[PDB]
């Protein structure tokens, strides 16, 4: 084998994706030893608050890591003190080299684990496999250097272009595995924002509702540039499992009160393009700790934010139904589907 | 989605009419992989074992319904819903259920089919190349074929005492012009044993003919005439590799040469090899000693590691502790790597990747019992060690390696390149 | 061998759809004369009066043909003006025995062919893959069967469900691909229709603009609820190549004047649905010589057929592109597309 | 859309170590079609012809770079753009193109690498099965397998006068026992080979032994005394076919038995066949006579053609015009169908229409040089042939065909039939 280093960190990088569901705000870390050709570790951030790729690859070989090679898909973080930083483990370990795919994304804070380690001698090489494990980190990536969250906007339509349905419909535009990829796409993001129509019309309850080892409830945004009715029966109220924050421009003193009394948090912020500022929102869910956020449903609020080209990503998800004037909808049958430079699609029944 | 939805298997025959276990993987979203096991050992200490039933009434006694059974009741219900672009996942969890060493309670064929038929399915899921899903770089190497043309004492009955005679057409700048001139000696040694009234009607398992030689010295002799009658010169386009496979004849301590009849030790052995080597354009000693004779091994690394390549298949059995331990005593210069000798993707990478960083050159291999499946030739394109040994040029189940190597090179125009003479890391 | 008679038919319902493009009002039909285990003869109908299928096969088989066996797609004409009778023909060359897949879509003809041929002693059958003999010439059967066109709808979309454009860009949400079917659409169809708004807006000319042996132009069928402007610069008044007919309720004088001065035909008819009758305008359609007909472009027109039922079948360009308050469009790039029950897109390129 | 997009070529190696040609289709909808061709008769009077360089300083004699150079200019500007779902269209295209009667001008084996390629396009394009996608029945029939076992006259030097003896696993209810039967007997022939002192070094090109047995008798014995010692009966469970091809013993109108050294007239030799059928369960005559001896064959057909089937492989050459001939001079009894002989798919099913209407069996066949493809198997069950010959079991090229009836027959487990010996229609 010629491409030897390219392998495991190859190896490295699978290992940091076995973390997908799970690691939010941190990122995505793999790590592996390897001493006299054989690999004698594996290591991968899988939960917040749990031990770091690094010291769940050491601590359980030992010290039988004296004198071995490290991939390490991301620089260990040294300034961080809520924990012992991952170079002291390295450097009791007594590793030699280690390998690094990327650098810190936060510019206070990139080179300073690679001049620490090369104090204690040890010989540090950063490049490798770069733009891949760059871009399996977008979302932190994209968090650290810009300070506003990674936005997702996802919605389903019908044939023609028609997002709702009339009133008295079964209100089911989406097979099981768009509910299966929405909840994954609920328990990766940090946040889930809809509009008050949405809320008004739907009754939605944002959480999710199907198998993952550890769920992640994201918190609620519920956008309103006018706050004058507050309702009991919503669900959004229950704080039980979630976070609910109310964005808003101009709110009543007696809708103020109310949610004083309920403990809900409003925001105020200014207008802006017939909407609130969305700039400035962006910046306060930076600062108050969410690192990516997903926007669903609504056509104002999506058109809104597609607008002031705030989206990072799309989702669609288009099913074999004509909405019109029929009280309920029609179905049909795809016959051939033609996937190139635009989708050209062919329907049998109706 | 990439996790796997379906597993099936079903009891199908190799190339020497004998059953073996093909496997089908298909993942959620409509990829569909499928592999072929060799066959291989159904007994002993050092390898991972293969299950088979033991049933007269059946088969012989080699039906592989229980290896079958295995997969479609326990490995499907294990490794169902896994995310099949993580190989080491499912390698480790097929270890971990099994619970033995030796891969006894659900045997390597079964594993080891789920294991490529997941990796094929995997590399057709992100619709890329099978070589290209193993090593994604840009400048690839192609490997440098050795071609079984005589074969000898244990599979067949010629009264020579070495196994296997190769050809290695090692001066040429393109992969297309080392076969031509494979498929040119092949054709010109037919005429040539022809011509010296041998028994030539007939061919062996690898390709290669097998007639009635008087000694080793007259098969040499023929092939490099058979070099020089096809318009190629002996030394400069064509090599000589050879195959004792010395544990055969090897007893008490002593190897006995019974085609000249002869009881020699070790270092009068490494001593003949050394004659032969300044003989004969021969770059190449596989198995030449017993794998039990270590001090031997040591001897002939110290005073031939520098002249030849010194390949070890019974001696390191594709096991990674084997062969670091030789690494440690410094045994051997080469490894010949065989995928169902392990019984996993992950474990043969392993072995691959320590021969690599210890300075040896890795051959990938083919078995006796070979099949339809041409992976071993995306695997010695992906790593780029460019030696390969899949037999000789007479029979579809070792055409087909060649074939899909000529597609690769075609499709790789600019960025495959043939390293000819420099593939032999064994001087300076 | 099992199955000849099965291998025989589907050769000759691919001669019959050798002529897909070039045949409507007439249907397809093919033609295999098979003697002594040989196929000496071949035909299929193509062009509108030229020979028919029978006619072509036994017109290169003077002699030849004598006690051979006849697989025919559709039952040989009996009375009707399209040819010479194909059963005299076939009763003059000799055939011994012939095979038909399906008996003739009109009540008022099925059953007289096969009894002609029968009085003369040929072993006739009948139902050899009727069912995809059926599905080949769906548009003919549904337009004999009915009385009225067999009709297409076709339109092309953006990512978020919008079919026009904002004004003043480009006017393009489809590819080389889309403008290929949709041309081959046209030579198919026996008719073209648009709406009074899509002329006004677009100014389109209807005509076929690709490389095909013969070009059958549709004939253009123009709605308006109401027609009080008439405009000169419009390229459909243009008589060269097509026909163009006005379709309305209330038309007013200097508009009738001025379009029986140019030649144009129009026709009036009730109101309904807030729409012309498009019941009475279907029946027209069939009883004037129309058997395709295609609905292209505008919002009204397209919701007014399909929330009626009308539709047979269906067609969509899907591009990806934004269109939202924009002058300029937003080009996307998909990345992946799951084809099942529902679509599932993803594209980032905004 | 299906229109062609892409055809594309190449010289790659057969089973035998022989250049052949190789071609790709992908349609404009992305569909991928790939056919090779194997190796026939590149000269001859009533056969298509292919072609070949007649270079010296290239493989032997024998590469196909002008083959190859005529795809991909001339057929690729001819058939570009044509819709791959019409066969006919595309075949009679390339017809007219050449120009000629044998298919002097641009080889039988362009044209049929062509029509192959892109009739597997069209099949990947409808997401179909290829034998579905040839004739989409409910029912299908299994066809019998006559595999090769003895190798005579030209295969080897060994002084039988006939080429080869064959086995019929016909008193079977599913293709899985018939397979199983062939495996058990060759290996059960294998060991009684060996256990009278014959040599059985190495295997044939069909995969099929051949020793040096004294006489046909002989070879007859030993094949019923393998089916005797694997546990099976003669007569009820295993069959014998034979292929004498009288054509290389046939001189100055006197059949000659080098064996036995007899001069034999066509009315004793049909005696001789005669004493063989009420000698052995022996159902099947391959070229039993020559094929200038068209009187012998009408008597021949005359007084064996109700006791055993009559196969013409000489007589007939997959050509419609002397089938038609044959049929109306009333001829053999079964037809032997090679896809390369004639060039095209379309004539192909058209001498196998004729076949089936005139009342005999047809017998899909193997070459000499086969690929890795297995057109055949899929063609045999297509067509609801109940017979194929496919070889032996020793060889990937002839093993592959039986795994993908094995993975047929166990697709289609409800709707497939195996007639065990209704399938042979010569009695009643």
């Amino acid at each position: 084998m010629k491409n030897i280093d390219k392998y495991y960190m190859q190896q490295a990088l699978t290992l940091a994706n076995r973390g997908r569901l799970t690691v939010s705000p941190n990122p995505m870390v793999g790590c592996i030893i390897v001493k006299n050709g054989a690999i004698i570790s594996e290591g991968w951030h899988e939960t917040v608050g749990e031990a770091h790729a690094e010291v769940h690859a050491l601590i359980k070989v030992g010290d039988k890591a004296k004198g071995a090679t490290a991939y390490v898909t991301l620089e260990p973080c040294c300034h961080h003190g809520r924990t012992p930083p991952c170079t002291d483990t390295i450097i009791k370990a007594g590793i030699k080299k280690v390998i690094i795919a990327t650098l810190d994304p936060n510019p206070k804070v990139a080179g300073k684990g690679v001049e620490r380690l090369k104090n204690a001698g040890i010989t540090v090489e950063v490049g490798l496999l770069e733009k891949q494990a760059q871009e399996l980190n977008k979302i932190f990536f994209h968090y650290q250097t810009t300070k506003k969250p990674f936005v997702y906007a996802k919605w389903a339509m019908s044939l023609d272009g028609k997002i709702a349905v009339n009133d008295g419909d079964s209100k089911k535009i989406s097979s099981h595995q768009a509910f299966v990829n929405t909840h994954e796409l609920r328990n990766i993001c940090d946040a889930i924002l809809i509009g008050k129509q949405t809320l008004i019309d739907d009754n939605p309850s944002l959480d999710v509702r199907i198998n993952i080892n550890k769920i992640k409830h994201p918190t609620r945004f519920i956008l309103a540039n006018h706050l004058t009715t507050i309702n009991h029966n919503w669900r959004v109220l229950d704080q039980r499992h979630a976070k609910t924050i109310f964005v808003c421009s101009k709110i009543s003193a007696q809708v103020a009160t109310k949610l004083n009394q309920l403990g809900i948090e409003y925001w105020l912020l200014p207008q802006s393009q017939h909407q609130v500022c969305l700039d400035t929102l962006l910046e306060k869910m930076g600062k108050i700790g969410i690192t990516s956020l997903l926007v669903e449903g609504g056509n104002k609020t999506l058109n809104s934010f597609i607008n002031q080209k705030l989206v990072n990503e799309f989702y669609t998800y288009l099913a074999p139904v004509i909405i019109a004037d029929y009280n309920p909808k029609q179905q049909l049958s795809f016959n051939q589907i033609s996937v190139r430079e635009d989708i050209i699609i062919n329907s049998c029944f109706k | 989605s990439s996790q796997i939805k379906q597993v099936f298997a079903r009891q199908i025959l190799d190339s020497r009419g004998n059953p073996t276990v093909e496997v089908d993987v298909v993942l959620e979203s409509g990829a569909f992989g499928r592999a072929a096991v060799p066959s291989g050992a159904s007994t002993g200490i050092r390898e991972a074992l293969e299950l088979r039933d033991g049933n007269k009434a059946l088969f012989l006694g080699k039906s592989v319904y229980k290896a079958v059974e295995n997969v479609n009741t326990k490995i499907a219900q294990a490794v169902k819903g896994l995310d099949a672009l993580d190989q080491r996942l499912i390698d480790k969890t097929m270890i971990e259920l099994d619970g033995s060493e030796n891969k006894k309670n659900l045997g390597a064929n079964a594993i080891l089919g789920v294991s490529l038929a997941t990796a094929r399915a995997a590399a057709s899921h992100l619709r890329k190349p099978f070589y290209r899903y193993l090593m994604d770089v840009k400048e690839y190497l192609m490997p440098v074929p050795m071609m079984n043309v005589i074969n000898g004492g244990s599979h067949a009955d010629n009264n020579v005492d070495m196994q296997e005679f190769m050809i290695v057409p090692a001066g040429f700048d393109t992969f297309s012009e080392a076969l031509r001139c494979g498929t040119e000696v092949f054709h010109t040694l037919k005429k040539v044993l022809i011509a010296d009234g041998y028994s030539v009607a007939g061919v062996g398992d690898e390709g290669g003919y097998a007639p009635d030689l008087p000694s080793n010295e007259a098969a040499i002799e023929a092939i490099l005439k058979a070099v020089k009658e096809a318009g190629y010169e002996p030394g400069k386009h064509v090599f000589i590799a050879l195959d004792p496979a010395s544990s055969e004849f090897y007893k008490d301590g002593k190897y006995e040469l019974k085609s000249e009849n002869k009881s020699l030790t070790s270092e009068e052995m490494i001593d003949y090899y050394a004659a032969w080597v300044e003989k004969y354009p021969i770059v190449s000693i596989e198995d030449g000693l017993a794998e039990e004779d270590w001090a031997g091994w040591k001897l002939l690394t110290e005073k031939l590691g520098n002249k030849v390549q010194l390949v070890g298949d019974d001696l390191f059995v594709t096991n990674p502790s084997i062969l670091a331990k030789g690494i440690e005593k410094g045994i051997a210069n080469s490894i010949l790597i065989k995928l169902n000798q392990i019984g996993t993707l992950t474990e043969t990478f392993e072995a691959m990747a320590m021969a690599g960083q210890a300075g040896y050159t890795c051959v990938v291999s083919h078995r006796s019992g070979e099949t339809s499946d041409t992976i071993i030739a995306d695997l010695a394109v992906a790593t780029c060690s460019g030696q390969i040994k899949t037999g000789s040029l007479s029979r579809s189940d070792r055409i087909a390696k060649y074939n899909q190597l000529l597609r690769i090179e075609e499709e790789l125009g600019e960025n495959a390149i043939y390293p000819g003479i420099k593939a032999f890391v064994f001087n300076s």
